Formats: C-alpha cells, structure tokens, sequence
C-alpha cells in the first residue's frame, strides 16, 4: 500500500455512500499501478495425417 | 467459382487498379495459364510478348492470390490414433 493524503468532507456528493474520488496527481505518480502476466501454451498432437 | 481463372479475376477486379502489372496479370489470368501450368516462361514471353523479367513481379504477385480463400472455413479436426505397442528407450534399454 501508499500513505495517501485523504480528508474527511462530503464533495459535491463523489463520496455520497462508498464513492472513492482519486488524484490525477496519483496517476501521474502512478501509484496503485499493477502488472499482470498471462500464459499462452500451445501443443503439437501429431495425427494419422 | 469451380474456376481458378474466375476466381482469379474476381479477386484481381476486388483490388484497385493502382497497382502496377495489373493489366498484365490479368491477360495472363484470362488464357495464359497453361504456360504458367508448364512452368512455360520462353513460351509464355514468346506469346504474349511481354516485357521480359519484369513478368517476374506479376507472376509474384498472381502467387499472392490466396487460392482456394473457401479454404479458410475448414476448421481442424484431430486425428484420433489409438497406437498398439508403444516404445520408450529412454537411456537406451528399449523395452517394447
């Protein structure tokens, strides 16, 4: 996880039940960003052919 | 088509006419297919007088026509075979 800078205030209702508002600053500093790795395989199966 | 010239000159007639060697091809498509057939390079340049190894280019591209495009609608299917006796000799030692 990040230490974030976070206020308690309700803003024009963006954090009206669980409504989360983000910083471009963040995006910019991207921060959260996460890195995922996908396998592809593959086989031969020789046939009669 | 069931024509490999039909189908030849409707792809040819799908694409622009831009290209280059594009009237040439298709002459050659139209009833020059034999010489092609035989491989007859003397012979075809002998009969329709065309320019020589420049026909080389239009030959490449009349290559790249993608016979038989229906082709890609065969899906593979595997061939299921059953073996009777199978062999290993791994680190030699063959054992049947």
């Amino acid at each position: 996880g990040q230490n974030m800078r976070v206020a308690f205030m309700p803003w024009n209702g963006y954090n009206f039940e669980d409504s989360i508002l983000v910083s471009e600053r963040v995006v910019q500093e991207d921060r959260f960003t996460t890195i995922h790795i996908q396998e592809l395989a593959c086989v031969s199966r020789d046939t009669k052919l | 088509a069931k024509d490999l010239r039909d189908c030849l000159l409707i792809q040819l007639s799908q694409f622009a006419k831009e290209t280059p060697w594009l009237e040439e091809a298709r002459l050659i498509i139209s009833d020059h297919l034999d010489l092609l057939a035989n491989h007859d390079f003397r012979t075809l340049m002998r009969v329709t007088r065309l320019k020589e190894e420049v026909l080389k280019e239009a030959v490449n591209l009349i290559q790249s026509l993608d016979p038989r495009p229906g082709q890609s609608i065969q899906t593979s299917e595997p061939e299921y075979v059953i073996p009777d006796v199978l062999v290993r000799k791994v680190s030699g030692r063959w054992t049947v």
